[PDB]
């Protein structure tokens, strides 16, 4: 389970950079004829402006909920560059021999030129459309033929096109200040990048939820995995110290002898490189990832008891968790300290708002042990922002190592002390205990400088904030674990790579561009959804997507709840600039585009009042009506959701005028004898019998000589009268110039995703290994 | 296992007649597939000989035309 | 046979890109 | 003009002190700007500062001035900081001969006379001690030093 | 804490279907404390909430 976190978090691929072939569209135009006033029909026909994929479903919450797809094919579609001359074609007809930019462009314009009922002001218009270009400024305009509502998202995806002019500053620009400001570091590179380079930044936008404020399951998985992803770049301790010969100084200066290799109880048992390594990765790796650490001991063991004292001081108390600290106080107390002073062996309490050391900090009466005991109470992090990130920096007292020598001052302290309450045999072995510790003093201020080196050195490769919370789950230290790493060390610098920092940094960078990106995703539907009155829409789903994409949890066991606790804060995040300016171009283009398609129809007006019918052009007559005034309305969508047919069956039964809202289908009849025999007004009476409205139709009287019977209107003097008019509008006309635009971009550019790959980076010598206070570390020989 | 009795029968019905070219060729494109093998999760090894557990990932960085090499054997 | 043997060499230089090559290749 | 960059690795001091040489006889504007500075500052806070007890550096990378200019003014040494004038002013000189243009040297290049300066500057930075350095260390610089 | 929302909607849904099963009542509902009682498991609470 653990080495799948991080082969999942080191897949996280970045954000796959997008480049359309063609351009977004929603309508094209179409050769209907066109029936000259009295009805009766031209030799010439016409273009009209329809929909592509007509796909509207009948009702309005659906035809909102196709809206909302639309919007969802946009954002799919949604590019981040794009060069035109990657998708223009050549034009057959341009005088130039020029070019436009799609294929169906390039066929309309071809195929207007053939047709015999076309202007010849249209023909020299595309005799006259080429492309052009300003290379200097390298830039190209492009022709383009395109519905309005096309147009408007067009230019958006040109004009606010995410890449930024790339160079060689940039490159070094996008590592962190303390790099290139260390001097344990050089860097480099081979290649000059050029400008007419591009490369695309990452969205760093800091917690816009605050998953730190009672998202404790979330927050464990997360913090869980930035520990296990550090613990892949924390250094392996590559040189030590040996093993055997340490144990036997161990074994000669404290006489349990012989063959206390064997028999481990005291001072021993953890001595091992498996629990140094262990140590020296989990402290930084917990401290980066800001996940509480338990401590699993023994009291019988009293080295492990004097490494805790380095412990508790190099690392803040705040930083474990409670119990397993204030047991190791308590015992550190009741064995080494106030026995040191004849003072009594405690009287704790368990719960007691107060640890151990504060409570013992006033007791005791010794200059040196109570410094120390005020450092280690008053030890805590310092937050502080940089590089916009929070940071939970140590003390400035810790990095440049002296706190050990207020820790040496108290153990010779308690060593020039006498045990009067115990014996000899106690008192001596415990002074040897901690003379084991003088003797390796050097060593521990080394240990104490390195850990805080490659604490920073690491906490530089990080985007998203670091706050300092308590969780659920921890990760278990054996003190055996610390006192190995206080007693196999020396002299052995490690520094990490600049390759493991790149990397670190590149997949910290990376999961947070996903977040925030797939944050954003969630917040466009959601406002998009409240905004279009979505009220069957479970917000579930959307969700669950969110959390399958951030590949790090388990959503088997993840419930309900704080999905929808997650929905309530994600309600209240400003939508960026790309999805919502498209968002507010659909919201006053959604009824444009829902007056067209002709398969539904926005009404239907029942008045029973035999009222003329309209002379259309793309029809002759028909039963159509255009601005809803007058008579009064109903919405349908009111009346299937709570059912009440009793105000509409009285209204129907009375013969009272009236109108209808909503996404209705509609059937066309082109015979007169339906219009004389009235049966438009035939199809209500279901509405009466059987209460539901869904299998509702409408007619549409399109009259002209395509009819069968259109002779009469020729022949009798009568202009089409009727009842129960339609709610509907016309198709728009196309007119070639005026639907001609000319698209700009950028010529020739080059899309770099990788930034760092460019850059050689090499360390210094690690003996020659300095830190902020231009002083080397691991000098003590 | 199956995967055990496809080898037997594949090996002891060749190894009858074949007796200079078959461990000396189907032990070679190993050296090549070692190189193929993402580590996720290490032991080490100290100067001073002692194991040490390390999450490292190192992937493998194999390049092209050993593998048209392991396609020929 | 070498239908699908040919894929099988095909598929192995697709599969595990490296970000620097891609750059350097880009640049060149 | 083909401009050439510096691959190198810092451990191995010995490449250092012969890109040193390289530096004060080619040019530096033949050098891509990435490299020569990475080299420089390896010179610097490897071989020249930790020899006088200067701290290392704190470099900008996106800084108009460049390490040895820098270290014209901290260094309070003549030889070594003339060497580095020299240095700093290494570039090529337009001239039209001809017909044609050409990139010429300083003509304390065109003779070898400037390393004689540059081997002075070497032998006194081989005489000073490395105060904060170790010793095996120390001795292997300054004899490696030594030999050029 | 988390069930908040959740919590209100389970309240107003009780309330909703015993409203609603009373209206359908002729016997006067009267309190009275009865000899034997049903015994109410606390986890078949928690369950619900």
């Amino acid at each position: 389970p653990k080495e799948s976190i991080l082969k999942k978090l080191e897949d996280i691929k970045p954000e796959q950079v997008k480049k359309q072939t063609k351009l977004f569209r929603i309508f094209e135009p179409r050769q209907l004829p066109v029936y000259r006033a009295n009805g009766e029909k031209e030799l010439r026909n016409r273009w009209y402006w329809k929909l592509k994929r007509d796909t509207l479903p009948d009702g309005d919450y659906d035809v909102r909920e196709y809206f909302l797809n639309l919007y969802d094919q946009v954002l799919t579609e949604m590019p981040d560059y794009l060069l035109l001359k990657d998708m223009a074609v050549e034009n057959k007809n341009s005088r130039d021999a020029g070019k436009v930019v799609d294929s169906e462009t390039a066929a309309i314009c071809d195929a207007i030129f053939q047709d015999e009922e076309t202007e010849g002001v249209v023909r020299r218009f595309i005799a006259e459309m080429r492309q052009r270009v300003q290379a200097d400024r390298n830039v190209v305009n492009y022709p383009s033929i395109l519905h309005p509502i096309d147009h408007a998202f067009n230019e958006y995806f040109l004009q606010h096109q995410l890449v930024e002019p790339l160079n060689n500053d940039i490159i070094f620009n996008y590592i962190p200040e303390r790099i290139r400001n260390d001097v344990n570091y050089i860097l480099n590179m081979d290649r000059n990048l050029p400008s007419t380079a591009r490369y695309i930044r990452p969205n760093l936008l800091q917690d816009r939820l605050n998953l730190h404020d009672n998202f404790e399951s979330l927050w464990d998985t997360i913090t869980t995995s930035n520990y296990i992803l550090a613990r892949s770049v924390v250094p392996d301790l590559k040189e030590l110290v040996s093993t055997e010969a340490q144990i036997q100084k161990m074994s000669q200066d404290l006489q349990l002898e012989a063959l206390t290799i064997q028999s481990e109880t005291q001072f021993l048992t953890g001595i091992n490189s498996q629990a140094a390594n262990d140590c020296f990765k989990t402290l930084i790796a917990a401290m980066l990832s800001q996940r509480t650490m338990s401590l699993d001991f023994v009291t019988t063991n009293y080295m492990s008891l004097i490494s805790g004292m380095w412990l508790l001081t190099v690392v803040p108390n705040d930083m474990f968790i409670r119990e397993s600290l204030v047991a190791c106080q308590l015992a550190i107390i009741n064995t080494i300290i106030y026995p040191a002073f004849g003072m009594q062996r405690m009287h704790y309490r368990n719960g007691d708002p107060q640890t151990p050391f504060q409570i013992a900090e006033q007791q005791i009466q010794n200059f040196q042990v109570a410094n120390w005991l005020h450092f280690v109470n008053n030890n805590q992090f310092r937050q502080v922002v940089i590089d916009g990130v929070l940071n939970q920096v140590l003390n400035d007292n810790i990095r440049n190592g002296h706190v050990v020598n207020q820790l040496m001052e108290a153990l010779m302290q308690l060593s020039r002390q006498q045990f009067p309450t115990m014996p000899v045999d106690y008192k001596r072995s415990i002074q040897r205990g901690i003379l084991l510790l003088s003797n390796r003093l050097g060593q521990l201020v080394d240990l104490t400088r390195l850990l805080a080196y490659n604490y920073e050195t690491l906490m530089a490769c990080i985007t998203m904030n670091m706050q300092h919370v308590q969780t659920l789950t921890t990760e278990k230290l054996q003190l055996t674990s610390v006192t190995s790493l206080c007693m196999l060390i020396g002299n052995a610098t490690v520094i990490p790579s600049p390759q493991t920092l790149f990397h670190y940094y590149n997949v910290n960078v990376n999961f947070h561009s996903n977040y925030n990106e797939r944050i954003n995703d969630a917040v466009a539907i959601i406002t998009a959804a409240n905004r279009l009155n979505l009220y069957q829409k479970k917000m579930k789903s959307i969700v669950e997507d969110f959390l399958k994409r951030l590949q790090i949890f388990d959503i088997s066991r993840v419930p309900d709840d704080q999905m929808y606790r997650l929905r309530d804060r994600l309600r209240l995040l400003p939508v960026e600039i790309r999805r919502l300016d498209i968002f507010n171009l659909i919201l006053m283009n959604m009824e444009q585009i829902e007056r067209a398609s002709d398969k539904i129809a926005q009404g239907v007006i029942i008045a029973y009042r035999d009222m003329q019918l309209e002379r259309d052009e793309m029809y002759g007559y028909v039963n159509i009506a255009r601005n809803l005034d007058g008579f009064q309305q109903i919405n349908l969508e009111e009346l299937m959701r709570t059912g009440d047919y009793a105000q509409i069956t009285n209204m129907l039964l009375n013969n009272q005028p009236v109108a209808l809202v909503g996404a209705l289908p509609f059937i066309t009849d082109s015979s007169v004898i339906s219009l004389v025999a009235k049966l438009d007004a035939t199809v209500f009476a279901q509405i009466v019998k059987l209460r539901k409205v869904d299998t509702l139709k409408p007619i549409l009287y399109k009259i002209n000589s395509d009819s069968n019977d259109f002779y009469l209107v020729a022949n009798y003097d009568w202009v089409p009268t009727s009842t129960t008019k339609v709610y509907k509008q016309i198709p728009q006309q196309f007119d070639f110039r005026a639907s001609m635009h000319m698209l700009t971009s950028n010529l020739t550019f080059t899309v770099y995703s990788d930034l760092l790959a460019f850059v050689s980076a090499d360390t210094v010598e690690p003996i020659n290994a300095v830190a902020f206070d231009n002083m080397r570390i691991m000098n003590e020989l | 296992s199956h995967e055990d009795y496809l080898i037997a029968r594949e090996l002891i019905v060749l190894s009858y007649s074949n007796r200079s070219t078959l461990a000396k060729l189907v032990s070679s494109p190993m050296s090549i597939l070692v190189a193929l093998v993402d580590i996720n999760g290490t032991f080490i090894t100290n100067e001073e000989l002692e194991l040490e557990f390390s999450n490292k990932y190192v992937r493998a960085i194999v390049p092209d035309q050993t593998f048209d090499e392991l396609k020929q054997m | 046979n070498k239908e699908e043997s040919k894929q099988l060499l095909e598929v192995l230089k697709t599969k595990e890109e490296h970000q620097k090559e891609v750059q350097y290749e880009i640049l060149q």
